[PDB]
RNA sequence: UGUGGAACGGGGUAUUGUAAGCAGUAGAGUCGAUCUGCUGAGAUUAAGCCUUUGUUCCCAAGAUUUGU
RNA sequence: CCAAGACGUUGCAUUCUUCGAUGUCGGCUCUUCCUAUCAUACCGAAUUCGGUAAGCGUUGGAUUGUUCACCCACUAAUAGGGAACGUGAGCUGGGUUUAGACCGUCGUGAGACAGGUUAGUUUUACCCUACUGAUGAAGUGUCGUCGCAAUGGUAAUUCAACUUAGUACGGGAACCGUUGAUUCAGAUCAUUGGUAUUUGCGGCUGCCUGACAAGGCAAUGCCGCGGAGCUAUCAUCUGCCGGAUAACGGCUGAGCCAGAAUCCGUGCCAGAAAGCGACGAUU
RNA sequence: GUAGCCAAAUGCCUCGUCAUCUAACUAGUGACGCGCAUGAAUGGAUUAACGAGAUUCCCACUGUCCCUAUCUACUAUCUAG
RNA sequence: GAAGUCGGCAAAAUGGAUCCGUAACUUCGGGAUAAGGAUUGGCUCUAAGGGUAUCAACUUAGAACU
RNA sequence: CAGAUCUUGGUGGAAGUAGCAAAUAUUCAAAUGAGAACUUUGAAGACUGAAGUGGGGAAAGGUUCCAUGUGAACAGCAGUU
RNA sequence: UCAGACACCAGAAAAGGUGUUAGUUC
């Protein structure tokens, strides 16, 4: 099916990203390496201008 | 002491440039007079490739009836126009082309193939042949009767409609396609009735067939033994360099053996890729050709933003399994498989669930422009 | 062999844990890490290091942990792999660290529970590890 | 002398992360890091991306070698 | 070979060349051949021993310069040799290794040791051929299109699980089939990863252009992301059935039959630049 | 041949024996000594600090390697001289 | 993450300053920057530290805010 | 005289080959001229960055200093310098 | 079912072989 990314918060299509699992058994479905690398840099998407998480959480 | 298998295949050398740009069919399927008259090869152009989602109907597998993501290659196949017929007679020295008969009218596409400078020429090709076909149709009749009476192999001269593809080239590609099935008379009358007419790929192939794709691979230029043959990189301490083969031979024989890796051309080579399954034979006029039964979502096969370095596929196309030799927009040959096969993988019918048409230029996140605007504000 | 003791076949996934690799010990057997000395089902390939992936059975030594567990070779199963591998549905999976568990040659865990996520290939391949797994992703 | 070629322009696609300017009952403070609006903006985009009822320009030539 | 596997018996240093110099171990790399066969296939007996058989494969490490070795494992298996003890204008220099130095022993001594211990220059191809690949004059009138196939090359490999089947046979198969993996080969770049002069966008420091803005310099200043291209057993795709046989077992009673991973072809690569054909137009 | 020290840069036998270290060490360290052929200013035994000296091990680190790939400049390359 | 190699050869990693902390051993002098931790921008501010109400001068301590 | 790695001098094949790749880097216009990547002037872009690629001296050189003139030869391309 | 083919000479033996052609004696 279509999955919603965690960083950019846009839609993802099959075989167009990576899925990552942390120690706490939490699953993240990244859409592109750009959001992949930003998340490992611990960059908050709510402060990042191109993410729909920003566009929904800041009005 | 320790040994390893050789690097490279001795059956694919010399590793030289192909003498041909277009993939030559070096073997046609064995003739069966019981089968009806049909063509055995089609000639297309590599539009690009994409990926699909498919439900796998493979009993006994770990992912039976579970979705798989599968890469597919898109080859644009506009109908080919039959313009001639050539007869071959079996002799104690092999096949010999007894005679060749052409159609009355040949388009500018195929007339360019007979010229290097079509712009300068007086365009005299087949002008006298067109005349002799007009007044003297008897001579044509004797030639085909000679083909029927003497020749045992019949091959149609068919050329592509290159103007219909978004290619800068205006010369068509003209090749011989063996006509298998029926008597020699059946093949010749089939060729006569199909002169100047277009043969589409829908008749030749049937959407679940294992074919052989033939073409020249993309040129990688001159390469060293590390990349041309896959040899081990020498250690960092190596004086004069390390991307080489250390020992190219022994003292005796006092020569370099042909089996030793050397630097040289690695690419632009004629290959025959066996067992490629057609996943879909799409029609250019159909506006649903990229829509599956489970997906709807009216869309065309061309990805959003166009095929990279190819254009927009507006004619009939074929969606094949895996990869094919050669870069994009190169002419490719699709022949019927010579070997008979009854494997479950090769026999299972293919039902597409979804076809990706996102931008292959970049990281395309939108299948269609419509829902691209819906996600955007 | 290692594969004979497993239930069913396994798809070719990316190797990410070659020999000499130290990975976390994810069960409660008391070991802290595992040092891969060899991997089962490794044929003959010159200069090629044996390597493991999620669900592969390896020979490991305990570099740090309970002294009775150290200084010995015991079989292990790689349960978490930091190197991404492509599932046949097209999704690429990797874990936050490399991890394994202690097993006997047959495939029964020496420990009683697993801490952290467990690869689905490992769970499908080894029913006992799936039984002792808390979460399978 | 053509659904011709080129040089640009327009559209699409993609990359980055909301440009410069101006405005604010935003800003620790005693002018001022920064923030907000216009602004998923702006820049870039074939250099081996796609497409163009666009704009301007170019082309009916020299040389050379070849006879059953 | 022999009968009482014994006894027996028959077989598989020299100093010719080089001292107006042939670079002198091992490892790495790489290709080829051999069979005296470790594994694989197929047979014959009683897992073991045999026959055909070199098609295919024969590993990751620890110490040691190694060699013969020996350990820790994996594996279907980890067989043995030849190639100037294959391979230094291929490398490396660990071994050997003049000159420095140390130790022990021997010598009155200078010194010696086929004892140990340290440090110690590894030159040149641009010629010929060979081998890679790259053009190419001319027979065939010329040029072009479509082909033919002589010959040369050749490629696939192995394992597991399941089903047979807890059946045959009295604890435990195999034929078939199936799903997957190992090694190898040829491609490909949809997706994923890597790469950054896209100096594409953003960010950062020092200095400089009076400030702002916008730039520049820092032998590509640095940092993040980065399309395209390249590329990954880090990605994906693809990789057979004919004939004639060996061992060996039959048939009739030589001539056939069955018969191996063997052999030759189908297939796949090249196309003879002095092998050829059909076709087009012919100033 | 004392005090000492030792398979030590000194031990042929020899990969000496035992312990330690490692999954595995003809290595290293600790120990043992009928020591081919150790030993006291041919100085013996130690020893802080120091050493581009010789030898092990550990962490960190990494293209040394699994197994390569990509990029830049300069060559090579073609051209005029 | 040394599996390479005769050998970590080459490369990488570390690195300034401030604060905390610092073993064996020792010839008591050292070892020692042992080892190990934390901190670092910009900007608006105050707080002290000098000379004759006023002048001159970088140098440390904080406090927020970003 | 055919030899002596003969002597002296001359000339070949290699061969239009190896090569002319350290020191960031030049570009436009004009002038001169038979001729300009290289001379000169202007404009631009850069570097040495005061332990200089700056300004001087000692040792050594000896006229290389300066103006004018230029067929060659020399400045391993060029050259009006 | 990898015959043999001219001295030196560029090499093979014992023992067998329902191979075959001739002999010897019971």
């Amino acid at each position: 099916r279509v999955h919603t990314c965690y960083f950019c918060s846009g839609p993802v299509y099959p075989g167009h990203g990576i899925m990552f699992v942390r120690n706490d058994s939490k699953v993240f479905r990244f859409c592109r390496s750009k959001c992949h690398k930003n998340f490992k840099m611990k960059r908050n998407p709510r402060k990042v201008a191109w993410t729909k998480a920003y566009r929904k959480a800041h009005g | 002491k320790f040994e390893q298998p050789r690097h490279g295949s001795l059956g694919f050398l010399p590793r030289k440039r192909a003498s041909r740009q277009r993939g030559k069919v070096k073997a046609f399927p064995k003739d069966d007079a019981s089968k009806p008259v049909h063509l055995t090869a089609f000639l297309g152009y590599k539009a690009g490739m994409t990926h699909i989602v498919r439900d796998l109907d493979r009993p006994g597998s770990k992912m039976h009836k579970r979705e798989i993501l599968e890469a597919v290659t898109v080859i644009e196949t506009p109908p080919m126009v039959v313009v001639g017929v050539v007869g071959y007679v079996e002799t104690p020295r092999g096949l010999r082309s007894l005679t060749t008969v052409w159609a009355e009218h040949l388009s500018e596409e195929v007339k360019r193939r007979f010229y290097k400078n079509w712009f300068k020429s007086k365009k005299k090709a087949f002008t006298k042949y067109a005349k002799k076909y007009a007044e003297s149709t008897q001579s044509i009749n004797r030639e085909l009767e000679r083909i029927k009476k003497y020749c045992s192999v019949v091959r149609v001269l068919a050329h592509t409609q290159i103007r219909k593809t978004p290619l800068a080239q205006k010369k068509a590609h003209l090749m011989e396609i063996q006509v298998n099935g029926g008597s020699v008379a059946d093949k010749v009358e089939w060729a006569r009735e199909h002169f100047e007419k277009t043969v589409d790929i829908k008749s030749t192939f049937e959407q679940n067939e294992m074919i052989d794709v033939i073409g020249v691979t993309r040129g990688k230029g001159n390469e060293g033994t590390t990349a041309r043959w896959g040899t081990k990189r020498l250690p960092r301490k190596t004086h004069r360099g390390l991307r080489k083969v250390a020992c190219i031979g022994a003292w005796h024989p006092a020569n370099v053996q042909w089996t030793v890796a050397r630097a040289g051309n690695a690419g632009y080579m004629h290959r025959t890729q066996l067992n490629s399954k057609i996943y879909r034979i799409g029609a250019g006029d159909d506006a649903k050709n990229a829509s599956t039964d489970f997906d709807a979502t009216e869309k065309r096969i061309t990805p959003m933003g166009g095929f990279v370095r190819y254009g927009v596929v507006e004619n009939d196309f074929v969606m094949l399994n895996g990869a094919t030799p050669g870069p994009v927009k190169r002419v490719l040959t699709l022949r019927k498989s010579l070997l008979t096969h009854t494997s479950r993988k090769a026999l299972e019918p293919v039902s597409l669930k979804w076809i990706d048409t996102a931008s292959k230029f970049g990281h395309g996140r939108f299948q269609t422009p419509a829902e691209a605007k819906q996600f955007l504000g | 062999r290692g594969r004979g003791a497993a239930s069913g076949t396994k798809y070719r996934m990316t190797l990410g844990l070659p020999v000499q690799a130290i990975m976390n010990c994810a069960d409660n057997s008391g070991a802290k890490n595992l040092y891969i000395v060899s991997v089962f089902g490794t044929g003959a390939r010159l200069n090629r290091l044996p390597a493991a992936s999620c669900g592969d059975m390896v020979l490991a030594t305990v570099k740090k942990g309970k002294p009775d567990l150290r200084k010995k070779i015991m079989p292990a199963i790689v349960v978490r792999q930091r190197k991404a591998w492509r599932r046949k549905d097209g999704v690429y999976l990797y874990f936050e660290d490399n991890a394994g568990v202690i097993v006997n040659p047959k495939g029964e865990m020496k420990g009683s529970a697993i801490t952290g996520p467990v690869a689905k290939e490992c769970a499908d391949l080894w029913p006992r590890i799936a039984s002792n797994a808390g979460t399978v992703v």
